[PDB]
């Protein structure tokens, strides 16, 4: 359809929010994955996990 | 209903590519060289009405556009068996035949002649598309029309059809031989420019690294265009086994380009291939585990792309798709994805999440396979760069001599200035370092 | 002795007793110390036993 | 992951021990001389990325590299049947053939000019090999292309790899015959400053003694380098079982040289061989005992290194360690240590505990192996500086002299000056001082700036 940038910058910076949260929840989620594989032995969640941090994205969020 | 993909096949080499490419469908399909599904191809499991449509219940048409400014080359498709694999009302031809003479400058002018012919010929291809995704272009970037008619054609795509995906199959020209086309580096940027502006995403084939494939993995000590357009063929042909062999994931374009493209402008492409094998190794099928497979794949001899060996920049892997094709084990997947971590065979990005995806495929069945197991890899790769940066340095070497930039004066597009040849090289040059920033944290904000 | 040598495999269990429990695979061993060293030099609070277990496999 | 070994064959000599190496290595792993594992060879117990690489997931392409200033040797290599074993980018040949001319002033510069595409070619190996632990250099010291090619080689491993471990084996210039090349003493001492400056450990090959040991137990008048290149392969066979025969201990070549060198200058390896047969005797599998084994390596007839024998220094053993191959009973390894150190077969270092080392070790199960038992001893004598003494003397013999000098002046590592002979005669002194000290308890001072 596209102040105009002002708006555009202002949902920029609240999907960039949102993000955030997402991400820190999906932080806890794979924290949450980690337990349950740790409890339950399950190999696969142990590979969704070392898939989920190729690049080491998530190594930081999993050491803090 | 499938997306239906229109492939079009731009100059010589473009042209030699999409008719191999048929050839190769049919091939594996079981279609006749008319169109008619031969009785033998039975197994209806392949998803033809993505790149062919049906003309009956019973045969199936390719939706490939021969597209072609000189008549010489189109005359002698038409003189083959598969001349009738392609629906007629597709295919616009230059009235003139005189082709682009190798000028990418000629080939725009061309393909804004043809202009109508062209636009009528796609929309009516359009409407035998019952959810017609967008259009695939497969031409050359060294030649005069492949690479402007093609750029002409991909501007008009993204004028009128805003809302279509575009794919193209584009050849590069060879960064690491001297071209003997002068003009290449003008046919390179003017490609490059519409591929930054007006294309979405850009597979790049380096007649360089076929070449180079050719010789040291074909053992070709002088590949022939005939030899470069079957290899081309099937890299073609994995890259439609999603399609052909049809299954519980990345069945649909958007599906498969989605992990290579992570934003908008890092839609530059670099495929790999396996296995790769000599003509002459055909012999022995040879049990290659999903961890055997990707460590020959991950093999630079393997690799079907010739990046330069850049001293000065750790290229690394921006993203990684690995399309398996044949009898996968899923327990070989996971083991040769924890032998890649492990080993780190693969650099990911470092301001991001990214690693290598794996797809296992079936083999067409109409087609015997000689081996059990095959493979494509797609890969965002920062020394795909270096095959740019090459190609950025030889335009430059060519502009900063000014080498037979007067013959494009001579043409429209570039009689007042070749200031699009210099804003493509610039553009170019960015995406190198993007590419190379890619491999850096700072990637976030690199270009900003 | 049939049963418990097919089923149970007792002669092979305790061969692989010697291999491993009994450190008998001594390259193994050495690989994994190696790889173990930046692992177990670390405070055994901050061990984590799912991470553990994948380094185990990695060096199997 | 296995420690990868990459193997340097530098010279005629060198490269005839590590072709013949590489032979005896495939034959022990049943790998054929394409390079491909045997079809029989269905033990996959063999650790072979310690000392091999894999070609395919079939094929196994020893980590061996051949390197000669002279191309005449690196072509006959290429001409034999197992050209293929190798990986091809681990052979780097001398465009200019020539060699070095017996001259190890010549060789340094050699390897200096090539010392890039050395590398080159050296990395490109490397990455075939999970995790290379070192390079193993098999040379001559007298010649000029493993001697001095040699030396340049090792200078540059050392600046580049200056993390991993660097062994020679160092083919000594046989010292019983007179040496045509008068300047070989010069050469040797060049060689041997490199090794004190550059090398960590230095196995000393003497041709007088090769020749000998054919002429008595091989009945070979004239003993050829191929003759002392098969024995070579069958000690380094012997010495590389414990990593193509895993086991408890002793997988690595560190941990076993580890106990040997207790400082950087005490660096001068001796080595033994058992049983000592001769080839027409393998028909007999001699239940040869431990205290058997003891018995006749003790036999200076059966020491794989020729130590002169110094009259200055009370020369004795510091330490000893016995690799045995075969089987082995534990109690009769515990009865014959009981029995060697009541009969005082073993003298230990004065400084500090010191002990007979005793390794058990399997045959190859890929090769025939027609002894029941085999052994290797290392042993740390401090006589084994009398030969470096020797080749001093040697040494100084010639530069009094000014024998053959000029072809060493030829050259720029020896254009201006013997230094290099005058630093290797001023290491062999500290050699020999240290091994007097390492027999007294004075030891613990050995090698410190205030005792050199």
């Amino acid at each position: 359809l596209d102040d105009t940038v002002q708006l555009v910058s202002g949902f920029e910076a609240t999907i960039n929010k949102f993000d955030k949260n997402f991400s820190a929840h999906l932080l806890d989620l794979l924290a949450r994955l980690s337990i349950y594989s740790t409890s339950d032995c399950e190999h696969g969640m142990a590979s969704v996990i070392s898939r989920l941090d190729f690049n080491g994205f998530y190594t930081e969020r999993l050491e803090r | 209903m499938p997306r239906e993909i229109i492939t079009l096949q731009l100059g010589q080499c473009g042209n030699q590519i999409g008719f191999e490419f048929w050839k190769q469908l049919c091939a594996e399909h079981g279609i006749s060289p008319e169109g008619i599904v031969e009785e033998f191809a039975t197994e209806g499991t392949d998803r033809k009405d993505v790149f062919f449509y049906q003309a009956d219940d019973e045969h199936y048409i390719p939706r490939a556009v021969l597209l072609d400014l000189e008549p010489r080359v189109i005359h002698s498709i038409l003189n083959s068996p598969y001349a009738k694999l392609y629906n007629p009302e597709n295919i616009y031809l230059s009235e003139h035949g005189g082709g682009a003479g190798n000028n990418w400058a000629s080939g725009f002018s061309q393909g804004e002649k043809i202009h109508e012919d062209i636009f009528d010929i796609i929309d009516r291809e359009a409407d035998g598309s019952d959810s017609l995704e967008g259009f695939v272009l497969c031409h050359s970037i060294a030649g005069g029309t492949g690479s402007g008619l093609g750029s002409y054609l991909l501007e008009r795509l993204n004028d009128r059809y805003p809302k279509k995906l575009v794919q193209t199959y584009s050849v590069f020209p060879n960064q690491d031989e001297m071209s003997d086309v002068v003009v290449q580096p003008y046919n390179s940027l003017l490609t490059l420019k519409r591929l930054t502006q007006n294309a979405d995403c850009v597979v790049v084939l380096d007649n360089t690294a076929l070449n180079r494939i050719a010789t040291d993995r074909l053992h070709i000590q002088n590949p022939s265009f005939s030899q470069i357009n079957q290899l081309v063929s099937t890299i073609m042909s994995a890259s439609t086994t999603t399609l052909r062999y049809p299954g519980y994931m990345n069945n649909d374009l958007i599906g498969l380009i989605a992990s290579l493209i992570p934003t908008p402008r890092l839609h530059f492409l670099m495929t790999g291939y396996t296995p790769l094998t000599t003509d002459q190794s055909v012999a022995s099928v040879r049990k290659t585990t999903v961890l055997d497979v990707m460590r020959r794949l991950l093999q630079p001899k393997n690799v079907m792309v010739s990046t330069g060996r850049d001293r000065q920049t750790n290229h690394c892997y921006i993203a990684i798709l690995n399309i398996i094709q044949g009898e996968v084990d899923p327990t070989q997947v996971h083991k040769s994805l924890q032998r890649i971590r492990e080993r780190k065979l693969a650099n990911f990005i470092p301001w991001g999440p990214a690693s290598i995806q794996v797809a296992l495929s079936r083999k067409s069945p109409y087609l015997p396979s000689a081996h059990r197991v095959s493979g494509l890899m797609m890969a965002n790769h920062t020394s795909i760069s270096s095959l740019f940066e090459r190609t950025c340095r030889q335009y430059d070497k060519l502009r900063k001599r000014e080498a037979f930039l007067e013959q494009f004066r001579k043409e429209d597009m570039f009689k007042d200035n070749f200031d699009e040849m210099d804003t493509s090289r610039e553009i170019v040059q960015q995406l190198i370092d993007e590419y190379h920033a890619a491999t850096r944290p700072d990637y976030i904000s690199w270009g900003t | 002795l049939d049963v418990l040598n097919k089923k149970y495999s007792l002669l092979d269990h305790m061969q692989a007793m010697r291999r491993y429990l009994l450190l008998g695979q001594g390259d193994f061993i050495r690989h994994l110390m190696d790889l173990l060293k930046p692992e177990l030099v670390r405070p055994a609070t901050t061990l984590y036993q799912h991470n553990l277990t994948g380094i185990l496999e990695t060096a199997v």
